[PDB]
């Protein structure tokens, strides 16, 4: 459940919740992988 | 005093020297066949983990205390506070490993006694030993106990001076 | 040694089922059981079939050499030359078995001692005679005896 | 949810215009973990093996074997859970203020949720790397009137039972005398067997002035990199300038067994389900955040203050 | 098996999380070759070929012809194999102590199987490699209480035959009279017609501190490198530092041909089929290994020891 | 045979013990393939 | 018989109603001991009591 993906629909405001947390948990991953030093 | 002994704010900081904890396994060469009992203990009295334990029976159960060479039972090795049970590996069986001692300043290969509080001691006080106890390290202090390794083999036919 | 490795030219005959395990190779006791301590240590010497105790001091981990009286600290039952190891009862465990005694007056039904040699010799007490000591080879004589301790 | 909710709707849109915490580039990959808890306390347990004597040769029979022992530590960690409330337009009444390409009060600086939203959170972003870094909360440049936090809270700045070294005020300008204060405490670091790290440098913009100077045809930040490096087993050492800081050098390395993040997986701001509404056009939201989580083992960050006075 | 033995199913399922060694970083991939023996020796016969005269011209008829000769060289190793034992809790006993987030005993230092394997085996893990690199086995920082090992079971620092330089204690900060005794040492190295490959350095804390100071906009550590490309035909030359060494520096080939790792395919921690069972919870296991193996040509090691008394 | 393989189904335990030594060489080959110096 | 050993399964059911005598009297009385005169009692943990005591 992540708000990036475009068919996910949420059922709730818990729901949302969590996608909100997966949402910056994958944004953050894709910063380090983005990452460069 | 107890064994584990605490939230801490931080962590504490090679594999060399880790053992030098008061709650490490007393036993530094284990060995399948060697007879451990469990008895009670005081919990008031005196605490018995890594002492020279002697057996009290009283008018409610039979219980260790800390006690001397000259009437000592075994050693406790490990306790269960919880339950207040103390492990004993009875005098009849060796024993290597650490134990309580008084004296910061033991050197190795040194003859050692077991006094009154069940504590580690030189064998020169006085005394006469009973039990062949030597010291296999240095006495090291955790900081305050002082713990040293010590080999134990039986009773000593003579006593000595 | 345990086992002098020497090839031969022709077999020997080996028929006989008695009187033939009173050996200096026989290594281990005549009755043994499973709970019975067995502890690995490094020698100095030969201290096969004999008393050891333990010689604390580059600094070493202690070792075991023959020897005996307030010093003893076991008995050496078993030896392996490649490792340089030696396999010890240790003196609070009970042993029965052939040991090194010191000559042929040891006799049945004798209290024996351990010397400073790790050898039994005559009369605190270590060990009773089982029987004779037989020769095995010029010196070496061999006497089995029930260890029980010390007194 | 989303034909009912509008300003969950509006977060969910406008969710991905929010810009990265700049913190996650003091940090490695795998020394952030997140945690499921809003606010209070949680245990961690660290278990350790070490050798009891040295092995037993495996000859003939044997049955006494030397032994191998555990221990264990556990270190507390406290969570707490912030607020912040703001005003903006209600959905409804957004056509009677959209204008030419914009939308909202300019005279009364009215503005929609979604837009309300974004810097909302921008601005507590900001204020969570501030926190992060420092260990304090405060929304004044001197570092006043700090909001009280509970004990078990602390920065990478803050964190007690590591190396503090103290630049005294007569030797403010002396950049020999820093870099003497720095290998003090290089010195006095404790990395054990976990050494083969890449390591990190946070600075502020004076001290990094001061470094760009020569060496009395080096620079002072390459001594600095060269004498790192030597106790890092020649890895990486980053140099990173932060205008949170004042007169502050900051040293840690960049492994997850020495230092660990374990932040609360809702620390970064989340919408509140509660909305006021009136009979008016003006509504209030509410945004929630999570401070703590910062662990790290004993001995292992060095902190060297430049006093000022 | 895995049906029946829960002990080895645990440890194919966990063996994945044990880091792999830090001496492969001293060898080259074609250095170490796995040998099949547990406990014992093993001769490792090396063959040599030689013109005893100048080649024969072939033209018109000739029966006398320039011969080739052969040698052959027998080298023994010694294998030692050690054991260890550890206690854990009962697969039928973990339910009664699986806790929140953790499992086991935090009074009485009982951990589940997998967890205490996986430790016991990187404590084993280092006492490998302490082996490998110093060759001697002690669990004390004094190095004392040292187990007495087998002939012909050296490490890279005690291996004979090699070349051997000593710093007076008198000169032990004296970086100049460090590097005169490093240079006499390189010159004293003999690689022949091996000379060709890359050469490897290992250093102590102390003097990696010591080798980033000025040479005396050049160092010590660039003035080394340079020094052993001069000797190695310019190629690699790796530093490496290690909390292992104490005021020691060791320089090596990374060259198979004159320097060869055959371990044992067992040296690495491995589980034995008898595990201890009582009627109470408490179990115990024991972990398997095996030591020796490095075979060096004569004259291919630098050792330099500081002298500190 | 190693225990990476999912269809390893050992059947005793010297097939295990074969298992954890092929393992064991075959995560020293992978380091030294990602090991770049 | 001259030895005393039995089957296990008779020696099992012998040694279970032996050991639920003794739980009931432990609910009983809070107590545990094997003696009629009620002396040499095992020790027990805090907050471990019966309808008696």
């Amino acid at each position: 459940a992540s708000l990036l993906d475009s068919n996910f629909v949420p059922i709730n405001f818990t729901e949302f919740v969590q996608a909100i947390s997966n949402t910056y948990k994958q944004r953050r991953i894709q910063f380090y992988e983005n990452l460069k030093r | 005093y107890s064994k584990s002994m605490i939230e801490n704010k931080v962590f504490s900081s090679c594999f060399k020297s880790k053992n030098e904890r008061v709650d490490a396994y007393s036993f530094a060469c284990s060995s399948y066949t060697d007879k451990i009992e469990e008895y009670l203990y005081d919990p008031a009295n005196s605490f018995p983990y890594k002492r020279g334990v002697k057996l009290v029976p009283k008018e409610n159960s039979i219980y260790v205390e800390v006690g001397a060479d000259t009437d000592m039972y075994g050693i406790c090795v490990d306790v269960c506070e919880f339950s207040c049970t103390a492990y004993v590996l009875p005098i009849t069986n060796n024993f290597e490993g650490y134990l309580v001692t008084r004296n910061p300043s033991i050197k190795i290969g040194e003859i050692l006694d077991i006094n009154n509080n069940g504590v580690i001691i030189k064998a020169g006080g006085g005394p006469p030993t009973a039990i062949n106890i030597y010291a296999l390290s240095d006495s090291f202090t955790i900081n305050s106990i002082n713990l040293i390794k010590v080999a134990i083999f039986g009773n000593r036919g003579l006593e000595k001076t | 040694m345990k086992n002098p490795q020497h090839d031969a030219s022709l077999l020997s005959n080996s028929n006989e089922f008695r009187d033939k395990n009173v050996e200096f190779f026989a290594s281990g006791g005549t009755r043994t059981s499973k709970f019975d301590k067995l502890e690995n240590h490094p020698f100095l010497g030969y201290p096969y079939k004999r008393g050891v105790k333990r010689v604390i001091q580059s600094h070493y981990e202690p070792h075991v050499e023959a020897g005996g009286g307030e010093d003893l600290y076991g008995i050496c039952i078993d030896i392996d030359e490649f490792s340089k190891t030696a396999t010890i009862v240790p003196i609070t465990n009970n042993f029965e078995g052939y040991l090194v005694a010191k000559d042929s007056t040891v006799k049945v039904k004798d209290k024996l001692i351990f010397n400073k040699d790790g050898a039994l010799e005559k009369v605190t007490i270590n060990a009773t005679a089982l029987t004779d000591a037989k020769q095995i080879s010029n010196e070496v004589y061999l006497v089995k005896v029930a260890v029980f301790g010390n007194k | 949810l989303f034909d009912e909710n509008y300003y969950a709707k509006a977060v969910a849109n406008i969710i991905g215009e929010v810009k990265d915490p700049i913190m996650y580039k003091w940090f490695s990959p795998d020394q952030i973990e997140d945690v499921d808890l809003q606010m209070g306390y949680q245990k961690t347990v660290k278990w350790d093996a070490f050798l009891n004597a040295n092995p037993t040769t495996i000859a003939n029979e044997v049955n006494t074997i030397s032994t191998i022992g555990f221990s264990s530590e556990v270190v507390r960690l406290n969570y707490l859970k912030l607020q912040y409330k703001f005003r903006h337009l209600k959905q409804t009444s957004e056509k009677f203020y959209t204008s030419d390409s914009y939308i909202g009060d300019i005279n009364n600086n009215l503005l929609p949720f979604a837009q309300a939203y974004k810097l909302a959170s921008s601005e507590i972003i900001k204020l969570i790397n501030h926190f992060v870094l420092t260990g304090t909360v405060s929304i004044q440049k001197d570092g006043k009137n700090q909001k009280r936090l509970l004990p078990n809270m602390y920065g990478l700045l803050n964190m007690p039972e590591q190396i503090k070294e103290e630049v005294a005020s007569g030797d403010k300008d002396k950049m020999d005398k820093i870099f003497e204060k720095i290998e003090a405490g290089l010195s006095k670091l404790e990395l054990g067997d976990e050494f083969s790290t890449p390591m990190m440098v946070i600075v502020d913009p004076a001290t990094s002035l001061k470094l760009v100077k020569p060496y009395a045809c080096e620079k002072w930040e390459d001594v600095l990199i060269q004498t790192i490096k030597a106790i890092n087993n020649r890895e990486d050492v980053y140099i990173e300038t932060s205008n949170l800081l004042k007169h502050k050098i900051l040293i840690y390395p960049l492994n997850s067994e020495l230092i660990k993040f374990k932040p609360s997986k809702y620390m970064l701001p989340t919408p509140n389900e509660q909305v006021d509404k009136d009979s008016t056009d003006v509504a209030h939201s509410y945004i929630d955040f999570v401070l703590g989580g910062l662990l790290a083992t004993r001995k292992t960050i060095l902190q060297v203050n430049i006093k000022q006075s």
